[PDB]
Protein backbone atom coordinates (compact mmCIF):
# COMPACT_ATOMS: atom_id res chain seq x y z
CA UNK A 1 0.00 0.00 0.00
CA UNK A 2 1.21 3.50 -0.88
CA UNK A 3 1.25 5.76 2.16
CA UNK A 4 0.07 9.33 1.57
CA UNK A 5 1.43 11.51 4.36
CA UNK A 6 -0.04 14.87 5.38
CA UNK A 7 2.33 15.95 8.19
CA UNK A 8 0.14 18.85 9.35
CA UNK A 9 -3.07 17.88 11.13
CA UNK A 10 -4.06 21.53 11.71
CA UNK A 11 -3.13 24.93 10.24
CA UNK A 12 -4.31 28.33 11.50
CA UNK A 13 -5.16 30.80 8.73
CA UNK A 14 -6.83 34.16 8.10
CA UNK A 15 -9.15 35.28 5.32
CA UNK A 16 -6.87 36.74 2.66
CA UNK A 17 -3.91 34.41 3.30
CA UNK A 18 -2.19 32.22 0.78
CA UNK A 19 -2.19 28.72 2.26
CA UNK A 20 -0.35 25.60 1.18
CA UNK A 21 -1.02 22.04 2.32
CA UNK A 22 1.50 19.27 1.71
CA UNK A 23 1.14 15.61 0.92
CA UNK A 24 3.97 13.14 0.43
CA UNK A 25 3.67 9.75 -1.30
CA UNK A 26 5.89 6.85 -0.25
CA UNK A 27 6.30 5.77 -3.90
CA UNK A 28 6.41 7.54 -7.28
CA UNK A 29 2.77 8.24 -8.18
CA UNK A 30 3.43 10.54 -11.14
CA UNK A 31 0.78 13.25 -11.18
CA UNK A 32 -1.93 10.71 -10.32
CA UNK A 33 -3.13 12.59 -7.24
CA UNK A 34 -6.39 14.29 -6.30
CA UNK A 35 -7.35 16.66 -3.48
CA UNK A 36 -10.67 16.68 -1.66
CA UNK A 37 -12.40 19.20 0.60
CA UNK A 38 -14.63 18.12 3.45
CA UNK A 39 -16.80 19.94 5.99
CA UNK A 40 -18.37 18.30 9.13
CA UNK A 41 -21.07 15.71 8.33
CA UNK A 42 -20.96 16.59 4.59
CA UNK A 43 -19.80 14.74 1.46
CA UNK A 44 -16.15 15.22 0.54
CA UNK A 45 -15.71 17.14 -2.74
CA UNK A 46 -13.24 16.86 -5.59
CA UNK A 47 -11.08 19.95 -5.83
CA UNK A 48 -7.93 19.07 -7.75
CA UNK A 49 -7.07 16.01 -9.86
CA UNK A 50 -3.96 14.97 -11.86
CA UNK A 51 -2.01 16.93 -9.20
CA UNK A 52 -2.63 20.35 -10.78
CA UNK A 53 -5.98 20.41 -12.56
CA UNK A 54 -8.98 22.18 -11.06
CA UNK A 55 -12.19 20.15 -11.11
CA UNK A 56 -15.23 21.74 -12.80
CA UNK A 57 -16.86 24.49 -10.75
CA UNK A 58 -14.16 24.82 -8.12
CA UNK A 59 -13.09 28.43 -7.70
CA UNK A 60 -9.92 29.66 -9.34
CA UNK A 61 -8.26 30.31 -5.95
CA UNK A 62 -7.50 26.59 -5.57
CA UNK A 63 -4.42 25.23 -7.42
CA UNK A 64 -2.23 22.19 -6.97
CA UNK A 65 1.27 21.23 -7.94
CA UNK A 66 3.89 18.55 -7.52
CA UNK A 67 4.71 15.17 -8.98
CA UNK A 68 6.62 12.05 -8.02
CA UNK A 69 6.33 12.05 -4.25
CA UNK A 70 5.79 15.66 -3.17
CA UNK A 71 2.43 17.39 -3.76
CA UNK A 72 0.88 20.67 -2.63
CA UNK A 73 -2.63 22.15 -2.56
CA UNK A 74 -2.59 25.97 -2.59
CA UNK A 75 -5.40 28.34 -1.71
CA UNK A 76 -4.69 31.89 -2.82
CA UNK A 77 -6.70 34.54 -1.03
CA UNK A 78 -8.38 32.17 1.41
CA UNK A 79 -12.08 32.77 2.07
CA UNK A 80 -14.27 31.94 5.08
CA UNK A 81 -15.92 29.05 3.23
CA UNK A 82 -12.47 27.49 2.77
CA UNK A 83 -12.23 26.58 6.42
CA UNK A 84 -12.49 22.77 6.22
CA UNK A 85 -10.57 19.49 6.12
CA UNK A 86 -8.49 18.66 3.05
CA UNK A 87 -7.04 15.32 2.00
CA UNK A 88 -4.98 14.00 -0.86
CA UNK A 89 -5.40 10.64 -2.55
CA UNK A 90 -3.23 8.73 -5.03
CA UNK A 91 -4.81 6.68 -7.80
CA UNK A 92 -1.57 5.54 -9.34
CA UNK A 93 -2.40 1.91 -8.46
CA UNK A 94 -4.34 -0.22 -6.05
CA UNK A 95 -5.26 -0.11 -3.38
CA UNK A 96 -6.24 3.59 -3.66
CA UNK A 97 -5.02 5.41 -0.52
CA UNK A 98 -5.67 8.74 1.23
CA UNK A 99 -3.77 11.18 3.41
CA UNK A 100 -5.10 11.59 6.98
CA UNK A 101 -6.28 15.15 6.32
CA UNK A 102 -5.31 18.72 7.28
CA UNK A 103 -7.88 20.98 8.95
CA UNK A 104 -7.84 24.72 8.20
CA UNK A 105 -8.73 26.77 11.28
CA UNK A 106 -9.28 30.42 12.04
CA UNK A 107 -6.72 32.68 13.67
CA UNK A 108 -7.59 35.12 16.47
CA UNK A 109 -5.89 36.73 19.48
CA UNK A 110 -4.35 34.43 22.12
CA UNK A 111 -6.62 33.97 25.12
CA UNK A 112 -5.70 32.34 28.43
CA UNK A 113 -7.91 29.45 29.55
CA UNK A 114 -10.34 29.81 32.45
CA UNK A 115 -9.58 26.86 34.76
CA UNK A 116 -11.96 25.37 37.33
CA UNK A 117 -11.61 22.22 39.38
CA UNK A 118 -14.41 20.28 41.11
CA UNK A 119 -14.21 17.54 43.76
CA UNK A 120 -16.37 14.39 43.52
CA UNK A 121 -19.96 15.11 44.58
CA UNK A 122 -21.08 13.38 47.79
CA UNK A 123 -23.68 11.69 45.57
CA UNK A 124 -21.14 10.08 43.27
CA UNK A 125 -19.28 9.07 46.40
CA UNK A 126 -22.31 7.20 47.79
CA UNK A 127 -21.91 5.22 44.55
CA UNK A 128 -18.37 4.15 45.30
CA UNK A 129 -16.77 6.19 42.49
CA UNK A 130 -14.92 9.53 42.47
CA UNK A 131 -14.44 11.79 39.44
CA UNK A 132 -12.44 15.01 39.79
CA UNK A 133 -13.16 17.31 36.89
CA UNK A 134 -11.26 20.25 35.54
CA UNK A 135 -12.49 22.59 32.82
CA UNK A 136 -10.06 24.69 30.74
CA UNK A 137 -12.36 27.03 28.84
CA UNK A 138 -12.18 29.62 26.10
CA UNK A 139 -8.49 29.62 25.20
CA UNK A 140 -6.42 30.19 22.07
CA UNK A 141 -4.31 28.76 20.52
CA UNK A 142 -5.35 25.11 20.96
CA UNK A 143 -1.95 23.88 22.09
CA UNK A 144 -2.28 23.16 25.81
CA UNK A 145 -1.15 20.75 28.49
CA UNK A 146 -2.96 19.60 31.60
CA UNK A 147 -1.22 17.91 34.48
CA UNK A 148 -2.76 16.29 37.54
CA UNK A 149 -1.10 15.99 40.94
CA UNK A 150 -2.35 13.96 43.88
CA UNK A 151 -0.57 15.16 47.03
CA UNK A 152 1.90 16.98 44.77
CA UNK A 153 2.61 13.88 42.72
CA UNK A 154 1.95 13.57 39.00
CA UNK A 155 -1.01 11.28 38.22
CA UNK A 156 -0.82 9.67 34.81
CA UNK A 157 -3.54 6.98 34.97
CA UNK A 158 -7.28 7.44 35.05
CA UNK A 159 -7.50 10.83 33.38
CA UNK A 160 -9.63 11.34 30.27
CA UNK A 161 -9.48 14.54 28.21
CA UNK A 162 -12.19 15.87 25.91
CA UNK A 163 -12.02 18.86 23.59
CA UNK A 164 -14.67 20.94 21.80
CA UNK A 165 -14.14 22.00 18.18
CA UNK A 166 -13.02 25.61 17.65
CA UNK A 167 -15.98 27.86 18.48
CA UNK A 168 -17.79 29.02 15.35
CA UNK A 169 -18.49 32.37 16.97
CA UNK A 170 -15.52 33.29 19.23
CA UNK A 171 -12.89 31.04 17.59
CA UNK A 172 -11.68 29.72 21.00
CA UNK A 173 -11.23 26.12 22.19
CA UNK A 174 -12.30 24.51 25.44
CA UNK A 175 -11.35 21.28 27.17
CA UNK A 176 -12.34 19.04 30.08
CA UNK A 177 -9.92 16.84 31.97
CA UNK A 178 -11.28 14.36 34.45
CA UNK A 179 -9.51 12.05 36.83
CA UNK A 180 -11.59 9.01 37.73
CA UNK A 181 -10.68 6.95 40.79
CA UNK A 182 -12.60 4.71 43.19
CA UNK A 183 -13.90 6.17 46.42
CA UNK A 184 -11.18 4.31 48.32
CA UNK A 185 -8.33 5.49 46.10
CA UNK A 186 -9.66 9.07 46.22
CA UNK A 187 -10.13 8.95 50.00
CA UNK A 188 -6.51 7.96 50.61
CA UNK A 189 -5.32 11.42 49.54
CA UNK A 190 -5.72 15.08 50.48
CA UNK A 191 -4.52 17.41 47.74
CA UNK A 192 -5.81 17.24 44.13
CA UNK A 193 -4.41 19.61 41.52
CA UNK A 194 -5.24 20.51 37.93
CA UNK A 195 -2.39 22.41 36.25
CA UNK A 196 -2.59 24.02 32.85
CA UNK A 197 0.43 25.21 30.90
CA UNK A 198 -0.39 27.41 27.88
CA UNK A 199 1.74 29.98 25.97
CA UNK A 200 -0.44 32.68 27.56
CA UNK A 201 1.49 32.51 30.81
CA UNK A 202 4.94 31.55 32.07
CA UNK A 203 3.44 30.45 35.44
CA UNK A 204 1.08 27.53 34.66
CA UNK A 205 -2.46 28.07 35.93
CA UNK A 206 -2.90 25.91 39.02
CA UNK A 207 -6.25 24.97 40.55
CA UNK A 208 -6.74 22.66 43.51
CA UNK A 209 -8.66 21.65 46.61
CA UNK A 210 -8.04 19.72 49.78
CA UNK A 211 -10.44 16.89 50.59
CA UNK A 212 -10.41 17.54 54.37
CA UNK A 213 -11.76 21.10 54.03
CA UNK A 214 -14.33 20.33 51.35
CA UNK B 1 -27.18 18.40 -8.88
CA UNK B 2 -25.29 15.09 -8.93
CA UNK B 3 -25.74 13.70 -5.44
CA UNK B 4 -25.04 10.58 -3.35
CA UNK B 5 -27.38 10.30 -0.36
CA UNK B 6 -26.48 7.82 2.40
CA UNK B 7 -28.67 6.27 5.08
CA UNK B 8 -28.76 7.56 8.70
CA UNK B 9 -26.44 6.63 11.59
CA UNK B 10 -26.79 3.21 13.21
CA UNK B 11 -26.03 2.05 16.75
CA UNK B 12 -25.67 -1.74 16.52
CA UNK B 13 -24.78 -4.63 18.83
CA UNK B 14 -21.48 -6.47 18.48
CA UNK B 15 -21.81 -9.71 16.47
CA UNK B 16 -24.73 -8.39 14.47
CA UNK B 17 -24.92 -7.11 10.93
CA UNK B 18 -25.98 -3.88 9.32
CA UNK B 19 -26.76 -2.85 5.76
CA UNK B 20 -25.99 0.70 4.57
CA UNK B 21 -27.51 2.39 1.52
CA UNK B 22 -26.23 5.02 -0.88
CA UNK B 23 -28.73 6.50 -3.32
CA UNK B 24 -27.80 8.43 -6.45
CA UNK B 25 -29.84 11.32 -7.79
CA UNK B 26 -29.22 13.62 -10.71
CA UNK B 27 -27.21 10.88 -12.42
CA UNK B 28 -27.03 7.12 -13.08
CA UNK B 29 -24.58 4.81 -11.32
CA UNK B 30 -24.34 2.29 -14.17
CA UNK B 31 -21.25 3.78 -15.82
CA UNK B 32 -19.45 4.39 -12.56
CA UNK B 33 -17.60 2.25 -10.07
CA UNK B 34 -19.10 2.77 -6.62
CA UNK B 35 -16.45 2.70 -3.90
CA UNK B 36 -16.74 2.60 -0.16
CA UNK B 37 -14.18 4.05 2.23
CA UNK B 38 -14.05 3.85 6.04
CA UNK B 39 -12.98 6.58 8.45
CA UNK B 40 -12.22 5.69 12.03
CA UNK B 41 -12.24 8.34 14.79
CA UNK B 42 -8.85 10.11 14.84
CA UNK B 43 -7.75 8.17 11.76
CA UNK B 44 -7.41 8.53 8.02
CA UNK B 45 -9.71 7.23 5.31
CA UNK B 46 -9.20 3.60 4.28
CA UNK B 47 -10.52 2.19 1.02
CA UNK B 48 -12.78 -0.89 1.32
CA UNK B 49 -13.31 -1.72 -2.37
CA UNK B 50 -15.65 -1.09 -5.31
CA UNK B 51 -18.58 -2.60 -7.22
CA UNK B 52 -19.37 -2.19 -10.94
CA UNK B 53 -23.17 -1.77 -10.71
CA UNK B 54 -23.46 -2.69 -14.36
CA UNK B 55 -22.25 -6.25 -13.99
CA UNK B 56 -22.26 -6.71 -10.29
CA UNK B 57 -18.49 -7.35 -10.18
CA UNK B 58 -16.94 -6.36 -6.84
CA UNK B 59 -13.38 -6.09 -5.55
CA UNK B 60 -12.51 -6.06 -1.85
CA UNK B 61 -9.22 -5.23 -0.15
CA UNK B 62 -8.02 -8.24 2.00
CA UNK B 63 -8.80 -6.66 5.38
CA UNK B 64 -12.52 -6.62 4.52
CA UNK B 65 -13.01 -10.07 2.99
CA UNK B 66 -15.98 -11.63 4.72
CA UNK B 67 -16.57 -8.38 6.58
CA UNK B 68 -18.13 -6.29 3.81
CA UNK B 69 -20.49 -7.21 1.01
CA UNK B 70 -21.33 -4.67 -1.68
CA UNK B 71 -24.36 -4.88 -3.94
CA UNK B 72 -25.97 -2.43 -6.32
CA UNK B 73 -29.09 -1.93 -8.37
CA UNK B 74 -29.01 0.38 -11.39
CA UNK B 75 -32.78 0.76 -11.77
CA UNK B 76 -33.22 2.29 -8.32
CA UNK B 77 -29.75 3.84 -8.48
CA UNK B 78 -28.79 2.47 -5.05
CA UNK B 79 -25.64 0.76 -3.79
CA UNK B 80 -25.46 -1.16 -0.50
CA UNK B 81 -22.75 -2.09 2.00
CA UNK B 82 -23.42 -5.02 4.31
CA UNK B 83 -21.19 -5.37 7.35
CA UNK B 84 -21.39 -8.63 9.27
CA UNK B 85 -19.98 -10.04 12.52
CA UNK B 86 -19.47 -6.46 13.75
CA UNK B 87 -16.93 -5.53 16.44
CA UNK B 88 -15.84 -2.36 18.25
CA UNK B 89 -13.20 -1.82 15.53
CA UNK B 90 -15.88 -1.39 12.88
CA UNK B 91 -17.10 1.80 14.55
CA UNK B 92 -16.47 4.48 11.90
CA UNK B 93 -18.04 6.77 9.36
CA UNK B 94 -18.64 4.94 6.04
CA UNK B 95 -18.73 6.77 2.75
CA UNK B 96 -19.77 5.65 -0.67
CA UNK B 97 -18.44 7.61 -3.60
CA UNK B 98 -18.43 7.31 -7.40
CA UNK B 99 -16.08 7.64 -10.33
CA UNK B 100 -16.26 6.86 -14.05
CA UNK B 101 -15.66 3.19 -14.72
CA UNK B 102 -12.94 4.03 -17.28
CA UNK B 103 -11.28 6.43 -14.82
CA UNK B 104 -8.22 5.47 -12.78
CA UNK B 105 -9.52 6.72 -9.45
CA UNK B 106 -10.77 10.30 -9.17
CA UNK B 107 -13.62 10.62 -6.65
CA UNK B 108 -15.82 13.52 -7.93
CA UNK B 109 -18.91 12.40 -6.05
CA UNK B 110 -19.17 11.43 -2.40
CA UNK B 111 -22.07 10.61 -0.12
CA UNK B 112 -22.22 12.44 3.25
CA UNK B 113 -21.19 9.33 5.18
CA UNK B 114 -22.95 7.04 7.64
CA UNK B 115 -21.76 6.70 11.23
CA UNK B 116 -21.90 3.12 12.50
CA UNK B 117 -21.37 2.59 16.25
CA UNK B 118 -20.75 -1.00 17.42
CA UNK B 119 -20.92 -2.02 21.09
CA UNK B 120 -21.95 -5.04 23.23
CA UNK B 121 -23.32 -2.73 25.96
CA UNK B 122 -26.98 -2.59 27.04
CA UNK B 123 -28.90 0.71 27.16
CA UNK B 124 -28.16 2.34 30.53
CA UNK B 125 -29.52 5.65 31.92
CA UNK B 126 -26.94 8.20 33.06
CA UNK B 127 -26.04 9.27 36.61
CA UNK B 128 -25.95 13.09 36.82
CA UNK B 129 -23.62 14.65 39.42
CA UNK B 130 -23.60 18.33 40.39
CA UNK B 131 -20.27 20.17 40.11
CA UNK B 132 -20.30 22.96 42.68
CA UNK B 133 -17.27 24.98 43.71
CA UNK B 134 -15.70 24.37 47.16
CA UNK B 135 -16.00 27.04 49.88
CA UNK B 136 -12.60 28.59 49.14
CA UNK B 137 -12.68 32.14 50.53
CA UNK B 138 -10.46 33.89 47.99
CA UNK B 139 -12.84 36.51 46.48
CA UNK B 140 -13.51 36.31 42.73
CA UNK B 141 -15.76 37.42 39.86
CA UNK B 142 -17.53 35.00 37.38
CA UNK B 143 -18.48 31.57 38.70
CA UNK B 144 -18.41 28.28 36.74
CA UNK B 145 -20.81 25.42 37.64
CA UNK B 146 -21.12 22.04 35.95
CA UNK B 147 -22.83 18.67 35.68
CA UNK B 148 -21.05 15.32 35.14
CA UNK B 149 -23.19 12.86 33.14
CA UNK B 150 -21.79 9.40 33.54
CA UNK B 151 -22.28 5.74 32.70
CA UNK B 152 -24.85 5.86 29.94
CA UNK B 153 -25.38 4.00 26.64
CA UNK B 154 -26.00 4.73 23.88
CA UNK B 155 -25.34 8.29 22.74
CA UNK B 156 -26.52 10.86 22.92
CA UNK B 157 -27.68 12.83 25.95
CA UNK B 158 -28.66 16.48 25.67
CA UNK B 159 -27.97 19.00 28.37
CA UNK B 160 -29.36 22.47 28.92
CA UNK B 161 -29.13 24.94 31.80
CA UNK B 162 -32.25 26.51 33.32
CA UNK B 163 -34.28 24.93 30.53
CA UNK B 164 -32.34 26.68 27.80
CA UNK B 165 -32.55 30.13 29.38
CA UNK B 166 -28.78 29.94 30.07
CA UNK B 167 -27.28 29.38 26.62
CA UNK B 168 -24.28 31.67 26.41
CA UNK B 169 -21.37 30.59 28.56
CA UNK B 170 -22.06 26.85 28.41
CA UNK B 171 -19.66 24.19 27.18
CA UNK B 172 -20.88 20.65 26.69
CA UNK B 173 -18.06 18.30 25.84
CA UNK B 174 -17.96 15.30 23.48
CA UNK B 175 -18.66 12.04 25.27
CA UNK B 176 -15.91 9.46 25.76
CA UNK B 177 -16.04 5.78 26.62
CA UNK B 178 -15.07 4.40 30.00
CA UNK B 179 -15.33 0.64 29.74
CA UNK B 180 -18.29 0.39 27.40
CA UNK B 181 -20.24 3.30 28.99
CA UNK B 182 -20.25 7.01 28.08
CA UNK B 183 -19.37 10.09 30.10
CA UNK B 184 -19.40 13.81 29.40
CA UNK B 185 -19.54 17.02 31.36
CA UNK B 186 -21.15 20.37 30.79
CA UNK B 187 -19.97 23.66 32.36
CA UNK B 188 -21.85 26.92 32.60
CA UNK B 189 -20.40 30.29 33.58
CA UNK B 190 -22.57 33.01 35.12
CA UNK B 191 -21.88 36.24 37.04
CA UNK B 192 -20.74 35.66 40.64
CA UNK B 193 -23.51 37.93 41.93
CA UNK B 194 -26.27 35.89 40.25
CA UNK B 195 -25.35 32.57 41.87
CA UNK B 196 -26.48 31.34 44.32
CA UNK B 197 -29.06 34.11 44.67
CA UNK B 198 -30.57 32.77 41.45
CA UNK B 199 -31.03 29.04 40.83
CA UNK B 200 -28.89 27.18 38.29
CA UNK B 201 -30.11 23.73 37.21
CA UNK B 202 -28.76 21.42 34.51
CA UNK B 203 -31.37 19.45 32.59
CA UNK B 204 -30.11 16.14 31.20
CA UNK B 205 -32.12 13.97 28.82
CA UNK B 206 -31.34 10.51 27.50
CA UNK B 207 -34.01 9.56 24.95
CA UNK B 208 -32.77 5.97 24.59
CA UNK B 209 -33.65 5.22 28.23
CA UNK B 210 -36.63 7.63 28.39
CA UNK B 211 -34.98 9.51 31.26
CA UNK B 212 -34.86 13.20 32.17
CA UNK B 213 -32.85 14.37 35.22
CA UNK B 214 -32.68 17.93 36.65
CA UNK B 215 -29.85 18.65 39.08
CA UNK B 216 -29.95 22.00 40.93
CA UNK B 217 -26.44 23.18 41.78
CA UNK B 218 -26.24 24.21 45.44
CA UNK B 219 -23.23 25.55 47.42
CA UNK B 220 -20.81 23.08 49.12
CA UNK B 221 -20.17 19.50 47.82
Amino acid sequence: DIVMTQSQKFMSTSVGDRVSITCKASQNVGTAVAWYQQKPGQSPKLMIYSASNRYTGVPDRFTGSGSGTDFTLTISNMQSEDLADYFCQQYSSYPLTFGAGTKLELKRADAAPTVSIFPPSSEQLTSGGASVVCFLNNFYPKDINVKWKIDGSERQNGVLNSATDQDSKDSTYSMSSTLTLTKDEYERHNSYTCEATHKTSTSPIVKSFNRNEC
Amino acid sequence: EVQLQQSGAEVVRSGASVKLSCTASGFNIKDYYIHWVKQRPEKGLEWIGWIDPEIGDTEYVPKFQGKATMTADTSSNTAYLQLSSLTSEDTAVYYCNAGHDYDRGRFPYWGQGTLVTVSAAKTTPPSVYPLAPGSAAQTNSMVTLGCLVKGYFPEPVTVTWNSGSLSSGVHTFPAVLQSDLYTLSSSVTVPSSTWPSETVTCNVAHPASSTKVDKKIVPRD
